[PDB]
């Protein structure tokens, strides 16, 4: 019943502005606090904004105190969040939470609902799509130690690209890696799978990457 | 500015094992500090609040306590769904909430080492202009796994990156895929490469290598 | 019964301000002259500032003649010190002191009445935690020598280290040493005990380092 | 700018003895100079203002006196508690009040050679990519110990520091803590570290040494 839905988000560059917003439901909205809190990967919670019931008190982090502003709608159950003049730094997930209290001043408790946080990304870089460089495996000197092949996917933009072997037939032995980002702008993945190596001279092995954003897909052969 | 220091990294342990969480501030902030915990892909929530008090729908399992100005999370007995990672944050009397890095929850395993492969760089990178070479680590327990590059028998560092894998669901294995990036130039003028994969599983450090 | 209480400081980031007070109790405050004087560690008296009674006239040490200023309230018995545009160079103990007289112009009298000094610290720095390395006994060629052991707590900003061995159960033949500054602005001290080289494989030797101003404990065994 | 000075550094007494303690200006300030004690961890005291008028509360073993342009204080018989840091003062018949550099007095004993021990860096430290070596001088008497650091039998300098404690309270006795930093990568450009102690109680230079 008790629920908070985040809206916005998306692929930005720096020194440009993004908006977010949350719908209340479940619950009466003006009744307590709200809050702003970020998670980059890799990084623990980073606390961003907050606004009291009636916005008595208004506090922002340092990092963002003179970018972002605080607001909430009570007519129509929402918090906003202005982000303004956009950095690489300022890349996380987002969320909204609701304060157990309607003012900060209370130290007795902690936060009570979260919602389902979206994505922020700020960098100078197009949806460019990813490319395909397969990694042919060591039959020569792995032939007894089980064969390893694989391929890298390399220069994409966005997060969410995709990677099955076989058109998603191979599942088993598969070992597919988060991507790393490259000081490029674009992100580069690897991705391996283990077979046994009396299958390599058999079985073909097709590397398949699906990318949507850039309406990208792309087919590699890994073979000794 | 005051931050908050949690464990080191991580805990090891086994399901039905005991497993202590604490967090102390470099500064006093509050009387009471609130425990939250997080799954991978999900928003975090709150178990603990006023130091001692349960949130509602929170199992028994989670205790409250604490000695001086050390807090601590105690779990009396580990379930498999209680791997996840914990955080602590204190209030200050203000809206800006301070946050831990938090703790994290791993299962426990027999130490063993991984299988090493290597994948030197494809035709279609040299032709780019580009060179990329593989070192991977297979099924090992421990998530510390280090490894080396070498070229042309020299160390090298700086031009590598690392990505692993988050604990198998079944095998409770990580695998580690380390990249070291060469211009076609660059790549062309060596004549040996090499990696060195060191362990804890490992009685001695594996080196492998290709022309 | 008579007394001067001082107050404030603390660290400040360079070009910063920083204000200090200082209470007078058990004496008439308007009967008297008031001055500021500060010691650096290591070095002397030096004089900043001074006040007549009545504020008649005032006077500044030229090293702060453009960055300090001093006033006091008369009825509210205190003195004040506004400290603009710190450098490091100001890192001293400030103190709060009586004159004597209430003329200034008076060569007869001189301080007979001395507060506490407080400590003022600026630094491009945060308060960064000790790291602790321990100090082996060359056992193999001191041993007819006596032993010393010893460890090191390095790069931590904060002056007040306390380190003491066996949770102050070893006290006899310590020798603690005074920190000495570094030029990336974090100190660093040593801490030795000798003890017969008899024991060093009999009692195991621990020295607890304690950093009250971030609530670090590290406790550090030392062996051969 | 008219300064004052006091003697150079410091003065050795036993209890019981005479300690002359003189300070001058390098030009007329005024008719009448101040002085002050001061101890360890505490606020300067006054001692004797208006040259000759001794302070309420202060022993009549502190007596002022002076000859030609420079002034003196003169204690009649030394006693345990009276050894401290004393200052001289001069106002300028303004708020610009001036001290002196400052003196000491220590506790008189005879000379005795320091014992001296090296300690080779830990491995955690290298592991932290730095080097450290500590030249440790204790219970020696003269203040004036002097430590230089060899590295591959060659003197080194600029790269070092040095600390010194307070005189024992019981063995009257001084400790000198010397440390030699080097970083990772130089460190292990060298074999043989070593440090050379000078002191007036050795009939030779004493050497310690590791490899």
């Amino acid at each position: 019943e008790v629920q908070l839905v985040e809206s916005g988000g998306g692929l930005v560059q720096p020194g440009r502005s993004l908006r977010l917003s949350c719908a209340a439901s479940g619950f009466t909205f003006d009744d307590y606090a709200m809050h702003w809190v970020r998670q980059a990967p890799g990084k623990g919670l980073e606390w961003v904004s907050g606004i009291s019931w009636n916005s008595g008190s208004i506090g922002y982090a340092d990092s963002v105190k003179g970018r972002f502003t605080i607001s909430r709608d009570n007519a129509k159950n929402s918090l906003y969040l202005q982000m303004n003049s956009l950095r690489a730094e300022d890349t996380a997930l987002y969320y909204c939470a609701k304060d157990m209290g309607y003012s900060g001043n209370d130290d007795y408790y902690g936060m009570d609902v979260w919602g389902q946080g979206t994505t922020v990304t700020v960098s100078s870089a197009s949806t460019k799509g990813p490319s395909v460089f397969p990694l042919a495996p060591s039959s020569k000197s792995t032939s007894g130690g089980t064969a390893a092949l694989g391929c890298l996917v390399k220069d994409y933009f966005p997060e969410p690209v995709t990677v099955s072997w076989n058109s998603g037939a191979l599942t088993s032995g598969v070992h597919t890696f988060p991507a790393v980002l490259q000081s490029s702008g674009l992100y580069s993945l690897s991705s391996v799978v283990t077979v046994p190596s009396s299958s390599l001279g058999t079985q073909t092995y097709i590397c398949n990457v699906n990318h949507k954003p850039s309406n990208t897909k792309v087919d590699k052969r890994v073979e000794p | 500015d005051i931050q908050l220091t949690q464990s080191p990294s991580s805990l090891s342990a086994s399901v039905g094992d005991r497993v202590t969480i604490t967090c102390r501030a470099s500064q006093r902030i509050s009387s009471y500090l609130n425990w939250y915990q997080q799954k991978p892909g999900k928003a975090p929530k709150l178990l603990i609040y006023g130091a001692f008090s349960l949130q509602s729908g929170v199992p028994s399992r989670f205790s409250g306590s604490g000695s001086g100005t050390d807090f601590t999370l105690t779990i009396s007995s580990l379930q498999p769904e209680d791997f996840a990672t914990y955080y602590c944050q204190q209030s200050y009397r203000t809206l800006t909430r301070t946050f831990g890095q938090g703790t994290k929850v791993e299962i426990k395993r027999t130490v063993a080492a991984p299988s090493v492969f290597i994948f030197p760089p494809s035709d279609e990178q040299l032709k780019s202009g580009t060179a990329s070479v593989v070192c991977l680590l297979n099924n090992f327990y421990p998530r510390e796994a280090k490894v080396q590059w070498k070229v042309d028998n020299a160390l090298q560092s700086g031009n590598s990156q690392e990505s692993v894998t988050e604990q198998d669901s079944k095998d409770s294995t990580y695998s580690l895929s380390s990249t070291l990036t060469l211009s076609k130039a660059d790549y062309e003028k060596h004549k040996v490469y090499a990696c060195e994969v060191t362990h804890q599983g490992l009685s001695s450090p594996v080196t492998k290598s290709f022309n």
